[PDB]
């Protein structure tokens, strides 16, 4: 019963990490285009590489 | 830093220089040139008159 309940949560705890991770990628997706276009520093370039990992 | 705020104050640093331009002018009148070459004739003022 343990095993059907660890079965029955995993797989939506997984779901809602990958969307976790896929909402940081876009989120230093957006912030690699803005430092490419000039407007902010490396720093906050690399504070959200460094929350995307 | 990002080129933006280097173009902020790069706009900054042109500015107060045209800004101590403008003071700089006005110094230079403080001190009056003759504009051209020439033979003077007498000061019709003299030291102590306030002049506008």
């Amino acid at each position: 019963a343990d095993g059907l309940a660890a079965r029955g949560t995993f797989t939506e705890q997984l779901q809602a990490q990958r969307d976790l991770v896929k909402a940081s990628d876009e989120y230093y997706q957006l912030a690699d285009k803005r430092y490419r276009t000039g407007v902010d520093n490396y720093l906050t370039l690399l504070d959200a590489q460094r929350s995307l990992f | 830093v990002s080129k933006q705020q280097y173009a902020d104050a790069n706009a900054a640093y042109l500015q107060s220089k045209a800004a101590v331009e403008q003071a700089r002018i006005n110094l230079r009148y403080t001190k009056v040139l003759s504009p051209i070459s020439g033979r003077i004739g007498r000061s019709a003022v003299t030291e102590g008159a306030l002049v506008t």
